[PDB]
RNA sequence: GCUCGCUUCG
């Protein structure tokens, strides 16, 4: 779940070679870096 | 691979004069007189037609078909 | 769902399902290409 | 100056790669050296016994 | 009265190319290896038996390699084409089988066809399927008819075995040492052992040094040990010159100081200086003198053979060596290593022969071990080798040695690397030039600068200009256009003719005759063949007999008047070049012979047999007189040069008028042509490689060299002819830059295609589970696949014809995590790319291991822009500085606007007059519809193209009246217009552009990665830090090297000085003195590593005030 | 992902 909005729309979307699991609703970066 | 439609420098339509040029090669015409008869006054179209290699048939020989 | 492929020498439309040994009828070639898609594709003349 | 204990470093100095494509893992040379040292200590103890 | 000249003489060159030339070397070597050498290797190890249980043996009868086949089918073979091996990522090999006879239970059992291995088949070889095929049959097999071949295909990759260069074996080398002492060295190498024995003069006396001796011993003691005990005979063998005796006096005095006067005493003294090879197994039983005699007979000077413990030949050899050292101790006539007459070239044949011999010996040893372990204790069930003949040994050995490229032969103790290299498919010229490469034994790691020089011995053999610019300058070379590498001969008739020609036996006379001024020593591959008088008659008779055909045409004979030695070379690897024989100021080749050759009456072999053209070696041509042209022929001429432009190699042949340019320009042009973009072959569409560059509309050059016609480069061009005007425009072409025309690029000029490969594998594991591809994950909201899975088809594999964007999946691969229900995790093949790509084809194949291999060929169509690198076939590499519109380009009276505007300032510093001559010839040719020739040391002259220009109404110097396109006013100076063959290079700004955000870091040291494919950041090297220090920018250096790279916050205890964690010190078991501190992560790693090394750094912290 | 080798680039 997202720590800010509590949503479950956590998508793994890499932004320019940066692995990043981020919430799809508010854009809160859950996890980043591999 | 294939004859370009437009000349690189000027832009005269040269793709339609390729096969006929080959006909002039199938006839007794040389390179210079054939290029003159085709209407290529400036040397850019002469270089375009003369220095072009017909590689499309060599590739079609390897085509699936 | 009929999945279609093309052989490397016969060039015939062969329908094979999942987990099948890659082969082609009336021959023994083992190179199987995929047919071109039917979706519309837009190209720019630039 | 004479060592009787060996300080094995943390895992940060000895990175381990989990290569799931095969049945093995990629380890640095220090881990193998420490493994061989422990094996030699055990063999020495076994021979002493 | 000028001497008549044969105009058609150059026609001798293509005929030579019909049976020999560029690629025939490796092909012939591989054929000789697989047809003759392999049988000899099998015969050398035909019988293998074990010591236990005698009367048991395994006898090989005959070995075959057969035709290439694939083991895909279940226990069935099938013919496979090399292109299929390229596609399926398998090896192109043929099953090595052998027929044998053995004894199972003392009853002879024979097998007529039992496979034992797989030999990788070289392309276009004798057993290759591609040989003896027509271009139509090549099209049926999806192989280019113009492909040079000669390379191996292993696991889908193309490996080429480079020609190795090494020093000749069994040759005395007189050289100075580190301290200036002029000593000698001889590396006696036989089929079994190679031993380098040296001789020094460190203290005015000669000591002999070998690896089998504890200390170097005087040469006189060795003389006394080898049978000759009288000192007078030793002195006579050394020489009778006064200075020779004066130099050898100290050695005799030192020998007389000791009590060594007989053979037994000398052998005992030598044995005292012999050390055991670390407790050799077996009872010695007083072997000291015996070990000394065995080392003298077998180990020392292996190439010099002793009939039955008769060291007469070895004594004469070491006496000649001492005499050479004495003569060299005066006038500094030190032999040089870079002289290519002492060089030998090993092709793929000899390397493969050694490798196969080693592998077969290992297989025989393994079989003998298995026999010894199985036969004496198993059961009454008689053991047979057939149940234990593993067939994967030789196959895996060959595959690994060819693929990895490192060769480790313990039987010969040879540890080589970089033997095989990936064939470069940048262009046809790239592969054609890489096929004829030669690496040096120096194996560049340091600045030698002694072999890197261009020696005059490379004349006609190796290309002088073609060399990789960089660290490998001078140590990687290319063969000439007309050259040949000799093979090994039988050496029998050579000895017979030498004995019949009056060569006196060396055993019949003493060494004093060696000191006579008219007596010449005759050698043979490093062995003393004997002595002779009037060596001119001997040399003339040997050359005439070689011309007649009774002696092999590759046997070389040379004479050294300084050392008075007649060398007869018959070993393989020597470089030879054909030359026309000249007798009495008139060449043997006439116009009638060339007319018969043109009509087809005779071939090059007929010229060889009729004593018209003969092969000359470097050592042989050292004594011969060669004339470049007919007018240069004088009274003292023995040979005539066939064609001077054959001096250049393959890559250098593309240079139009290379003799009008500078040598660094030619080198840079060769380097860039090795990277020139263009077509690869007629099968370039079905070919799927990891990286391919193709040209949209390639055009053959207008100024083509005869080498281009010979190598058929005009069928596969790698560039385009553009109307270049040499002038300065807008100041965007300051240093090497060029201005491109927008309208030209818009109409297809310079348009290029980049093909990349994306391969995925679905393999079956040990457990009965397999990798499976899921369908496109359709979105339930819109009933359509998601943006990531948009391009996927119904089977989860991307379909050709669509465009792929960044971070899109091509194959929806999911793999199990077990190796009870299987658990699959997704590992899709995402497309990493800045620009979009189009899928041309998707190939799906199945290997024998049920692993599905999927290869997608992505295509990108790129247009020339700012940053693309362009070449002009003259080393004038440039970058597109500005793209101006057509109306901004200047125009002539006819209305022609230039495509490429190049800076004139690049001409004076580089003196590239050849570029101007090529431009003029190309303009004349496109005017009169002809193809002028830029042949080296020849070609069309300037007067002819000037007359062609003046005839057509243009200026006789290329400069034409031009009106400025911008202001509309005529220019004050005429502009040099003309068609130039510009070639685009693979170096693009799109692939080289890089930008690095925070991104990922490395696990060991938390710093950005290295490569762009790894998305790494730039590195501030030591010199950048030095510059930042010199500027005095402390804060910028701190931000770059600490804040932005490896910043971290550690916890240090102020009591013990050690590193804590989470504000706690485990050492002191307290947390009151623990304080945070900023630090580079590499510094913390260093501190931890030092603590691991018992070097404990104790940090005493303090307030910043 | 670590290592090594080749190759290019200025
Ligand atoms: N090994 C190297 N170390 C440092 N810089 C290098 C190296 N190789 C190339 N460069 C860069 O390339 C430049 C070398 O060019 P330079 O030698 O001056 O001209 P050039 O290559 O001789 O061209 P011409 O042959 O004169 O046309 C200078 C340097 O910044
Ligand atoms: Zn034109
Ligand atoms: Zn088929
Ligand atoms: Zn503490």
């Amino acid at each position: 779940r997202c720590p800010d909005c509590g949503s479950t729309e956590l998508v793994e979307d890499s932004h320019y070679s940066q692995s990043q699991l981020v919430c799809s609703d508010c854009g809160c970066v859950v996890t980043e870096g591999v | 691979m294939i004859i370009p439609v437009r000349c690189f420098t000027c832009g005269k339509i040269v793709g339609n004069k390729w096969e006929a040029y080959l006909g002039l090669l199938q006839a007794e015409y040389t390179e210079g007189d054939a290029l003159d008869a085709l209407g290529l006054k400036r040397y850019c179209c002469r270089r375009m037609l003369l220095a072009h290699v017909d590689l499309i048939e060599k590739l079609l020989n390897y085509a699936p078909l | 769902q009929p999945m279609i492929y093309i052989c490397g020498e016969c060039h015939t439309e062969n329908e094979i399902k999942s987990r099948d040994p890659i082969r082609c009828r009336e021959c023994g070639y083992r190179i199987m290409y995929k047919k071109r898609t039917k979706r519309l594709v837009v190209f720019d003349a630039r | 100056l004479i060592l009787t204990r060996l300080l094995v470093p943390p895992l940060c100095i000895r990175p381990s790669v989990v290569s799931d494509l095969k049945s093995g893992t990629n380890e640095d040379d220090l881990t193998m050296k420490l493994t061989e040292i422990i094996f030699l200590n055990d063999v020495i103890k076994k021979h002493r016994i | 009265a000028p001497i008549p000249t044969v105009e058609e003489k150059w026609r001798l060159l293509p005929a030579f190319l019909k049976v020999k030339g560029l690629v025939k070397q490796h092909i012939d070597s591989f054929n000789y290896f697989i047809n003759v050498e392999i049988k000899k290797i099998m015969k050398a190890n035909e019988k293998v038996t074990s010591d236990a249980d005698p009367m048991w043996y395994l006898k090989y009868l005959n070995i075959y390699v057969g035709l290439p086949d694939v083991e895909e089918s279940f226990n069935v073979t099938r013919p496979v084409s090399p292109h299929e091996c390229r596609l399926r990522d398998m090896t192109y090999s043929a099953p090595i089988t052998v027929d044998i006879e053995y004894t199972r239970g003392s009853q002879r059992i024979i097998r007529n066809a039992l496979p034992i291995g797989r030999m990788p088949i070289m392309l276009r070889s004798s057993n290759c399927v591609l040989t003896g095929k027509t271009p139509a049959e090549f099209a049926k097999l999806n192989e280019c008819p113009l492909d040079p071949g000669g390379y191996f295909i292993v696991k889908g990759v193309e490996k080429v075995i480079l020609i190795q260069e090494q020093l000749s074996k069994n040759r005395i080398i007189v050289e100075a040492d580190r301290k200036g002492a002029v000593g000698a060295s001889v590396t006696s190498s036989t089929h079994e052992k190679k031993s380098r024995t040296n001789m020094a003069v460190k203290q005015g006396r000669f000591y002999l040094r070998h690896n089998t001796l504890s200390e170097d011993i005087p040469i006189v003691i060795i003389f006394k040990a080898m049978g000759v005990e009288s000192d007078q005979e030793i002195v006579q063998m050394i020489g009778t010159e006064e200075h020779v005796m004066a130099a050898f006096g100290p050695s005799l005095e030192e020998c007389q100081k000791a009590q060594i006067f007989t053979q037994m005493q000398a052998l005992k003294y030598i044995g005292n200086k012999v050390r055991r090879q670390r407790m050799w197994g077996g009872g010695p039983k007083k072997t000291k003198i015996e070990e000394a005699r065995e080392l003298l007979a077998s180990t020392i000077l292996t190439h010099v053979p002793v009939k039955e413990f008769n060291f007469r030949a070895k004594c004469i050899y070491t006496a000649v060596m001492v005499r050479r050292v004495i003569l060299a101790q005066g006038d500094n006539k030190v032999d040089d290593r870079d002289y290519y007459g002492n060089k030998r070239l090993e092709l793929a044949g000899q390397l493969l022969s050694l490798l196969f011999e080693d592998l077969f010996k290992k297989f025989n040893s393994e079989m003998k071990k298995i026999a010894d372990q199985v036969i004496p204790k198993q059961r009454a069930a008689q053991f047979d080798v057939v149940k234990h003949m593993r067939q994967d040994q030789i196959t895996n050995g060959m595959v690994n040695a060819i693929s990895t490229g490192n060769w480790s032969l313990k039987r010969f103790k040879m540890d080589r690397q970089g033997v095989t290299q990936v064939l470069s498919r940048l262009s046809y010229i790239s592969a054609l030039g890489m096929m004829t490469r030669i690496s040096s034994q120096f194996e560049k790691t340091r600045k030698v600068s002694g072999p890197r020089s261009l020696q005059p011995s490379q004349w006609g053999m190796l290309c002088p200009s073609d060399t990789p610019e960089g660290e490998a300058c001078g140590l990687v070379k290319n063969l000439a256009l007309m050259t040949h590498i000799t093979t090994d001969m039988e050496d029998g008739p050579i000895v017979k003719l030498a004995s019949n020609l009056g060569v006196e036996d060396v055993n019949l006379l003493c060494g004093e005759e060696l000191s006579y001024p008219n007596v010449f020593l005759v050698f043979l591959n490093g062995n003393i063949l004997g002595v002779i008088r009037d060596h001119k008659k001997l040399v003339n008779t040997f050359r005439l007999m070689r011309r007649a055909g009774y002696i092999n045409e590759f046997v070389s004979i040379s004479t050294n008047l300084t050392d008075r030695c007649v060398y007869i070379s018959s070993d393989g690897g020597r470089l030879c070049r054909p030359y026309i024989i000249v007798k009495k100021q008139k060449p043997a080749v006439t116009n009638k012979h060339m007319e018969e050759l043109a009509q087809g009456y005779r071939n090059f072999e007929d010229f060889l047999h009729e004593s018209l053209v003969e092969y000359l070696d470097v050592n042989e041509e050292n004594d011969c007189n060669i004339a470049l042209y007919e007018h240069t022929i004088n009274k003292d001429t023995t040979h005539l040069e066939i064609e001077p432009f054959t001096l250049l190699g393959v890559c250098a042949g593309l240079i139009p008028y290379p003799h009008h340019n500078q040598s660094p320009r030619n080198t840079y042009q060769c380097a860039m042509g090795k990277q020139a973009m263009g077509t690869i072959g007629y099968n370039q569409r079905n070919r799927i490689d990891t990286l391919m560059y193709l040209l949209a509309y390639p055009q053959k050059p207008m100024v083509k060299t005869k080498t281009i016609e010979l190598i058929e480069f005009e069928k596969l061009p790698a560039g385009q002819n553009a109307t270049v005007a040499v002038m300065s425009y807008s100041g965007y072409d300051i240093e090497d830059a060029l201005v491109l025309n927008k309208a030209s690029l818009d109409r297809g000029f310079g348009r290029c295609l980049v093909y990349k490969n994306a391969k995925c594998t679905l393999k079956r594991y040990t457990n009965q589970t397999f990798d499976k591809v899921m369908g496109p994950m359709l979105d339930a909201a819109t009933r359509k696949p998601i943006w990531r899975h948009e391009i996927l088809d119904a089977d989860g594999i991307c379909s050709p014809g669509e465009k792929v964007e960044n971070k899109q999946v091509l194959v929806n691969k999911s793999m199990p995590t077990v190796t009870q229900q299987p658990q699959y995790k997704d590992v899709p093949i995402t497309y990493k790319g800045a620009t979009d790509s189009y899928i041309e084809k998707v190939m799906i194949s199945s290997n024998a291991e049920d692993a599905f291999l999927i290869k997608m060929l992505l295509r990108q169509t790129r247009r020339p822009e700012i940053g693309d690198k362009f070449s002009s076939r003259h080393g004038q590499k440039g970058v597109c500085g500005l793209i101006v519109p057509q109306e901004d380009m200047p125009f002539c009276d006819s209305g022609i606007c230039p495509d490429i505007i190049m800076n004139p300032h690049g001409f004076p510093s580089r003196m590239t007059v050849g570029k101007l001559i090529e431009l003029l010839a190309g303009k004349a040719g496109v005017l009169d519809g002809r193809f002028h020739y830029g042949t080296a040391f020849g070609g069309s002259k300037v007067k002819d193209v000037c007359e062609d220009l003046v005839r057509h109404g243009y200026n006789y110097l290329g400069k034409d009246y031009v009106t400025s396109g911008i202001t509309g006013e005529p220019l004050e100076a005429y502009i040099y217009f003309g068609p130039v063959y510009y070639q685009k290079l693979k170096h693009m700004v799109l692939d080289k552009m890089h930008a690095r955000a925070r991104g990922p870091r490395a696990v060991l040291t938390r710093q950005p990665t290295e490569g762009r494919s790894r998305d790494g950041g730039l590195r501030l090297g030591e010199m950048e830090r030095d510059c930042l220090i010199g500027y005095g920018a402390s804060m910028l250096l701190l931000e770059r090297l600490m804040i932005s790279s490896d910043a971290f916050e550690v916890d240090v205890c102020g009591q013990c000085g050690l590193l804590g964690y989470s504000g706690w010190c485990h050492y002191c078991k307290s947390s009151c003195h623990v304080s945070s501190l900023r630090i580079p992560y590499a510094c913390k790693l260093l501190f931890q590593e030092l603590q691991s090394m018992n070097i404990i750094p104790r940090l005493k912290l303090s307030k910043y005030n």
